[PDB]
């Protein structure tokens, strides 16, 4: 009875909509809560195994389901779930429903609107990492499907980052947004729009100055390197901003910045590198003489990289005078055996590259 | 003179670190003091012995609130002051300031963490570089750690050390013959003393800690009877109760860092020996 | 030398790698402009700073302060217009603190501007900032609007209000947030007719914003808007928006409403508070979110106080009371703590009889609350119940609760109750302490935790102060002297600490007659610690002591202490002798 | 330089390959194990997902410089070149009975001295089989970056890092070039000997308007990731044999493992330099640590 099956689909949608969720008392309506869980599982297996089970009437009820069971104001961040299984079932149900080939984005474009996207985005600040992962996947699918909403999504994410970097400096979902944005970047057109350049300069670069760079550092580095791959021209400003945003007090942040500049130099172009050696190597000479052994080890691993050697040997005359004083002073004073060996190896390479 | 030391102690009491010149002056005076006493620094009853503060400065403040403040309370410390660098510099400075200010009232032993390599590994050197930039503070405190006494003899009847018994040594005269002014290796009687642990299995056993030698109950018993030791006290091993008894109640382990790493939630304990050398234990939770 | 030599060294410092050198130069710009000619600073120095100065965040912050201070150096209000462009770029800088302090300095220098100068230069600056492409300039202009408005012509006032309307409709939520923040001030500057014409639709639109932050900021602006409006039109204009915000889905909006509840009640008037604010407050107390419930709790006492005298009792009993009872048994600890902190002040408001009938059982239930800080809070403000009702009715129930709170396993609870105890002594009376609480004090003194002991000593000072010296003389002195005989040295020196504390308040004769003999007796203690603390005690109590007794007994004992093997006792004895001038 | 991407032979690191095949009741199973050395305690090895036993190969080389002892590198079922009767089955108990049958097949009659080293899920397998105690002769267990709570917390980070490279690689030299470029494998020869078994031969860019593929599918692993790490820390501490753990960061340890370590139950060493490929980022350092552990515990004798 396929028509009856779809009507029972709608009825179970209504049942899962009403207050039979795990949020309510598990003991009260316990059979109801359990049959709600089993109903979500049955819905998922039904829409997986069966085909052509998505009709125009279906979309509003599932959208209302997602809004009711998910679109709520985030709980207070008392930190300086019992209902989680049902919520996770809702997440995976919605995810597969989007993944359904029978899904038609044009049909759902009325049901999924800018308000829906905005409430989904504000959900991203949830403390649960699993919640953030599911939301990340959901937003990625939505952005992939809906072409029209993409500009609004980008603008709303830009607003979220502006509030984060300038007003609140407290957002748990930064990493997920960053990786989604990187996925978007990979598909950017070769001539970058002025909106994209403004996004890079005014948003991502200020992310570095944010105190909690550690939690979202790899994703930010990936986005930056993706832009640098997209356009070589944008490399020159960004690195100086990197120098401008360089921290003078936190050694671990210095290690993180090293990492980023290492990837940048891995993807750098010689024409930009000849422009940007002097401040970069000034900061690097400060770092090699920095008392912290980890930053020193990272800056010495810089010499281990082949591409960095090649680029430095390309223009020895400018780099060498900056490196010589810090290298000589570090030659005079050294404590750790590993750092001593690394600095001496760097001295040997510097003697080889020029005398 | 002593006025500067008192002002420095008050500064540290306000959770404010001292300057490089003050640090080096304190290290020099502390070295002068430490050169005087023997490896087995005898201590007279009464005294309060604590476990491993492990750099939680505010936990040390709670400890002083619970047991009194120097010089009102004679304090004996097992060691391991340098640890995860939350506020390890502050507590190390405070202890050395107390020691220089009150040579008799405060006695501090050398924990196995008190080595240059261990300080660098556990971030204490990183904490020094974060706080001061210059590595000179770390060098001065490492040099001071070289002078720290290895063991303590409370009233001649109780033996105290950060680790445990060493197979190479059966008499206190052996430790007295040892030289403490050197970097502690991963071997030798000094490292065995610093890293040993009490174990139920009889006899000397290879330590799973990576250094020292685990010893049986009969090992501790025969050591005590040979050296006339009423009791053996130690640290470096956690107790959820804060204080543990083992080896026929001849070995007692004391830990003084409550909720070590702020995640374990273990209670901390301190052992006070009164005038009549009667031990008692007092337990406390981490400060808010 | 060079005429532009200060400018030359400024250029060098900008070129100089040392940012600290630039910071020092920026700080010393005051002296530089003092030495430099005023017209020289206006001609080049200000354009130089506007054009080529791109410094670090704190350096630009100091620069903003220095430009704010250049009101006099520029030549007074005559040339402050030339100061505007230097501050303009400083408003646009991406950092937030720099633009905040820049707009603060702009507001400060606005007053110096004459109305003709204000219209000529400052209003075009505000227009440029509001029309600036980046949202940060609009954020800065939001603050400027209020100080700009009052002194300018009516037509330019209409232009300014139109620009504010445009900003409040901006797409970027940050600009809307800033506009909502400055809306109350701008309404204050505006006249009443234009306020009704413009702010109320503007305020309603901001309250209906999708973003919760904009809505909660509109909630804050609602207080100022209600203050400006006449009470009669509050029902028609601002009240429905207040009700809509009170029932917002977001818990943050309801949190903001609860936080500003008392101010809203005061501004709106008593009648509208009775007719509309009471049901909203009842909903807030029964709100699903615990944080909103706690916030509403924190404002309970003030809200009850601001209620009209005639109906306050009936309103609280009929409507507020049941919600109070419900929240008494609330699951959340923070909510119960806040309620216990605030619930009591309702007792004078309702009267003794009403407190006894309903409030008193609530107090009894709150006393038996498992969580400690709740009992601490109810103990805290006990003066209100003390005055409103008899002390015996409260005391008979408190005494067991005080007993278990004092004997708590956690030492911090004991420390808190000891800290709180002297107020309880003053309220309950001397006999009430003597019959029971003296044993509690003795247990605290003999407690193993030192912090408990020192808190007990301070409490003892407060007790002898409140209850007179003779009461402690009859009771406290014998027990503190007897407690010195403890075998453990720590409890023994606790007596010395008690003597040090009590000597100041007790008096000279009582000092000489009783505890001086005990201190001299313990001066011969075997432990070095007790001995040097005896020396410290003699040092502290010497000024109170008579010179004849000091020479007769204190001096030989101090001399003997000086001649000792222990270095610390020697030092302390010598220091005490020097301080007392005996030696 | 370092432009040579020819895969190094297994012969240098492991003297012999034996593809041990045993026919269980379910069917024949081939194990593709590597044996090196003449005499000495067996160094049983276990690699994590997306890796091979040959990834340990350079590590193996390091340790033959340190301590003379028989070395056995085992390839996991459905991983590497191992031929499996039931590729779909990946149960933890199945893995334990698998490695027990491997030990029985290799010698069975006389069990030589055998100590276990595991990386990523390989460490979890080593812990599980130590709890099973199927091996009659046990000396010591070592895991590298194997913590239950942290693994459950950081599954997605490892999945993303492994998925960073493209799924289809035209040549093995292309994969080796990717490894040397990305820095995941510090040693070029380690990469050469690793990818050869890591891959097999047959999240998405949002556009705006046969090559070597992954031998291991991340989907099935993530499906079964939760099962392997269940109760890992408690079973690890339940092990009676001595243990040694190496981790990049001391803070990365879980509360239970931190309490057990500081209590003195097992030794730890911190090597911040190692990142994603902890065992192969600094193979010499971890090899020296293992040699020191063996000589201290007298399980194996030095050269």
């Amino acid at each position: 009875p396929p028509a009856d099956q779809e009507k029972l689909f709608i009825q179970k949608l209504r049942q899962c909509c009403v207050l039979f969720d795990f949020v309510s008392d598990p003991l009260s309506d316990l059979k109801w809560k359990e049959v709600k869980r089993a109903a979500l599982s049955e819905m998922v297996e039904y829409i997986t195994h069966n085909r052509n089970v998505i009709t125009e009437p279906i979309y509003p009820e599932v959208v209302h389901m997602f809004a009711v069971n998910m679109f709520r104001t985030l709980p207070p961040s008392s930190n300086p779930e019992a209902a989680w299984p049902h919520l996770q079932l809702v997440y995976e149900f919605f995810l597969r429903f989007l993944e359904s080939p029978d899904f038609q984005p044009n049909i759902a474009k009325k049901y999924i609107d800018q308000k829906f996207v905005l409430q989904l985005l504000e959900l991203f600040d949830s403390e649960d990492p699993r919640e953030r992962d599911f939301l990340k996947t959901t937003l990625h699918r939505i952005y992939g499907k809906f072409l029209g909403l993409r500009a609004y999504i980008r603008k709303q994410i830009n607003n979220i980052f502006y509030r984060f970097i300038y007003e609140t400096e407290h957002h748990n979902g930064i990493a997920e947004l960053l990786e989604i944005l990187g996925s978007i970047i990979n598909g950017f057109a070769l001539p970058l729009k002025e909106e994209h350049k403004i996004f890079l300069l005014k948003v991502l670069l200020p992310l570095h100055k944010v105190k909690s760079l550690s939690v979202y550092h790899p994703q930010l580095a990936y986005c930056v390197v993706q832009f640098l791959e997209k356009d070589s021209t944008l490399t020159e400003p960004v690195v100086m901003a990197l120098l401008k945003y360089w921290p003078k007090t936190h050694s671990p942040k210095e290690v993180m910045f090293l990492n980023e500049l290492e990837e940048i130099l891995d993807v750098i172009e010689p024409s930009e590198f000849v422009k940007i050696m002097e401040p970069l190597f000034r900061q690097l000479a400060k770092c090699v003489s920095s008392p912290h052994f980890q930053v020193a080890e990272r800056a010495l691993y810089y010499w281990n990289n082949e591409y960095i050697m090649s680029l430095i040997s390309d223009n020895a005359a400018k780099i060498l005078p900056i490196m010589f004083p810090s290298l000589y002073r570090n030659s005079k004073t050294h404590w750790n055996k590993t750092i001593h060996g690394l600095i001496y190896n760097a001295l040997k390479l510097f003697m080889e590259m020029n005398q | 003179f002593t006025k500067e030391l008192d002002q420095w102690i008050e500064q540290l009491n306000e959770c404010k670190q001292l300057s490089e010149s003050q640090v080096k002056s304190l290290c020099e005076k502390a070295k002068e003091i430490l050169t005087k006493e023997s490896n087995v620094q005898e201590v007279r009853c009464p005294v309060t012995v604590c476990g491993d503060v492990h750099g939680q400065f505010h936990d040390l403040m709670e400890l002083f609130r619970i047991g009194g403040k120097s010089p009102d309370t004679n304090y004996l410390f097992m060691g391991d002051y340098v640890d995860r660098g939350y506020y390890s510099v502050e507590t190390v400075t405070l202890l050395v300031a107390l020691k220089v200010r009150y040579r008799e009232r405060i006695t501090i032993l050398r924990g196995n963490h008190e080595s240059r390599q261990i300080t660098q590994v556990y971030g204490f050197y990183d904490e020094c570089l974060r706080k001061y930039g210059n590595a000179n503070v770390w060098k001065y405190f490492t040099d001071l750690f070289d002078y720290l006494p290895l063991t303590a003899l409370v009233d001649g009847q109780i033996f105290c050390l950060h680790g445990g018994l060493s197979p190479s040594i059966d008499t206190l005269d052996h430790i007295r013959a040892l030289d403490r002014l050197q970097e502690v290796p991963h071997e030798g009687p000094m490292c065995d003393l610093l890293w040993s642990d009490p174990d139920d299995r009889g006899g000397w056993g290879i330590s799973p800690r990576g250094a020292g030698y685990t010893f049986g109950q009969d090992i501790s018993e025969t050591f005590n009877h040979a050296n006339g030791l009423t009791l053996v006290s130690r640290a470096h091993q956690l107790v959820m109760e804060g204080y543990n008894w083992c080896h026929d109640r001849n070995v007692v382990t004391i830990f003084s860092a409550p909720n070590y790493c702020y995640r374990c939630g273990n209670q901390a304990a301190i052992m006070e020996l009164d005038d009549t050398l009667k031990y008692s234990f007092l337990q406390f939770d981490p400060a808010p | 030398d060079d005429s532009l030599y200060p400018i030359a060294v400024l250029i060098d410092e900008l070129r100089n790698e040392d940012v600290q050198l630039r910071l020092n130069s920026i700080k010393k710009l005051s002296t530089i402009a003092l030495a430099l000619g005023v017209e020289r600073t206006r001609s080049e120095l200000l354009p130089f700073l506007t054009d080529t100065i791109y410094d670090e965040d704190e350096v630009l912050l100091a620069l903003a302060e220095q430009l704010g201070t250049f009101t006099t150096l520029v030549g007074g209000p005559e040339y402050v217009h030339c100061l505007l462009p230097p501050l303009e770029s400083l408003a646009t800088v991406e950092e937030t603190v720099v633009r905040d302090k820049a707009v603060e300095s702009l507001r400060a220098i606005s007053h110096e501007h004459s109305p003709s100068d204000l219209e000529a230069h400052f209003v075009p600056l505000v227009k440029r900032l509001a029309g600036g492409d980046w949202f940060t300039s609009r954020t800065s202009a939001c603050g400027l609007f209020s100080v700009c408005y009052p002194r300018v012509s009516s037509a330019v006032k209409a232009e300014l209000r139109q620009y504010f309307r445009n900003l409040c409709s901006d797409d970027t939520p940050m600009v809307r947030r800033a506009a909502a923040s400055k809306l109350g001030e701008f309404a204050k500057v505006l006249e009443l007719d234009n306020v009704k014409s413009e702010i109320i639709p503007m305020f309603s639109n901001l309250a209906s914003d999708e973003q919760d932050s904009v809505r909660l900021l509109a909630v804050e602006a609602c207080v100022n808007i209600a203050q400006l409006l006449p009470q009669e039109d509050l029902e028609a204009l601002v009240m429905p928006t207040l009700r809509q915000a009170a029932e917002d889905k977001s818990w943050r909006v309801r949190y903001m409403v609860a936080d500003k509840f008392t101010e809203l009640q005061k501004a709106v008037g008593p009648e509208i508070t009775k007719t509309d604010l009471v049901p909203a407050f009842q909903n807030l107390m029964k709100d699903c979110e615990a944080e909103v419930r706690a916030a509403a709790s924190h404002k309970v006492k003030e809200f009850c106080e601001n209620l009209s005298a005639d109906c306050r009792e009936n309103v609280i009993m009929s409507q507020i009371l049941p919600c109070i009872k419900e929240l008494v048994s609330d699951a959340n600890q923070h909510v119960k703590s806040a309620l216990a902190s605030v619930i009591m002040g309702l007792s004078p408001i309702l009267g003794k009889d009403n407190t006894i009938e309903h409030l008193l059982p609530l107090f009894l239930a709150q006393l038996k609350d498992e969580c400690p800080e709740v009992r601490l809070n109810i103990i805290s403000n006990l003066d209100c119940v003390n005055e409103v009702i008899g002390i015996r009715q409260l005391s008979q129930s408190l005494l067991p609760a005080i007993v278990e709170l004092a004997e708590d396993a956690k030492w911090r609870v004991r420390l808190a109750i000891i800290e709180y105890m002297p107020l309880l002594a003053g309220q309950l009376g001397v006999e009430f302490f003597d019959e029971k609480l003296n044993s509690l004090c003795m247990a605290w003194l003999v407690d193993h935790v030192y912090a408990i002991r020192e808190a007990a000593t301070s409490n003892l000072k407060k007790l002898v102060e409140k209850f007179g010296k003779e009461w402690a003389h009859a009771t406290i002195i014998p027990k503190v002297l007897a407690m010195s005989g403890d075998p453990n040295y720590l409890h023994r020196m606790t007596t010395l600490f008690c003597i040090n504390v009590l000597s100041e308040v007790c008096g000279q004769d009582i000092t000489t007659k009783h505890m001086l003999p005990t201190v001299l007796r313990m001066a011969g203690d075997p432990v070095a610690n007790v001995r040097f603390n005896v020396a410290k005690s003699l040092q502290k109590i010497g000024p109170i002591l008579d010179n004849s007794t000091l020479q007769s007994e204190v001096k030989p004992i101090l001399e003997k202490l000086t001649q000792d093997q222990d270095v610390d006792v020697k030092y302390f004895a010598q220091e005490a002798l020097t301080v007392l001038s005996l030696a | 330089r370092k432009r040579d991407f020819s895969p190094v032979p297994w012969s240098q690191y492991f003297e012999s390959m034996e593809d041990v095949e045993v026919e269980n009741e379910t069917g024949k199973d081939t194990f593709r194990v590597y044996k090196s050395g003449s005499e000495g305690p067996v160094l049983l090895l276990l690699h994590g997902g997306g890796h091979s036993a040959l990834s340990w190969a350079v590590f193996t080389a390091a340790i033959i410089s340190r301590v003379q002892c028989r070395i056995v590198a085992l390839d996991l079922r459905s991983h590497g070149e191992t031929k499996v009767k039931n590729p779909e089955d990946l149960s933890a108990e199945t893995m334990a009975k698998d490695v027990g049958n491997v030990v029985e097949a290799m010698y069975g009659d006389l069990p030589p001295p055998i100590m276990l080293i595991g990386h990523a899920m390989g460490g979890a397998i080593a812990v599980h089989t130590a709890s099973s105690n199927l091996v009659p002769s046990l000396l010591g267990l070592c895991m590298i970056d194997v913590v239950e709570g942290t693994a459950m917390d950081a599954l997605n980070s490892m999945q993303n890092f492994l998925r960073g490279r493209p799924k289809t690689f035209k040549s093995l030299e292309n994969a080796i070039e990717w490894s040397v470029k990305s820095g995941q494998i510090r040693n070029l020869e380690s990469a050469r000997v690793s990818m050869v078994g890591q891959v097999k031969q047959c999240v998405e860019g949002i556009i705006e308007e046969h090559p070597y593929t992954w031998r291991i599918e991340l989907a099935k692993t993530e499906k079964y990731w939760d099962g392997w790490f269940r109760g890992l820390s408690n079973l690890f501490l339940s092990c009676p044999i001595p243990k040694l753990l190496l981790l990049a960061g001391v803070d990365r340890l879980d509360k239970d493992l931190t309490i057990g370590q500081m209590q003195g139950k097992f030794q730890m060493q911190v090597l911040p330099q190692c990142g994603h490929a902890v065992h192969e980022d600094a193979p010499d350092k971890v090899a020296e640590a293992v040699a020191t552990f063996l000589i201290r515990h007298r399980f194996a004798e030095p050269i």
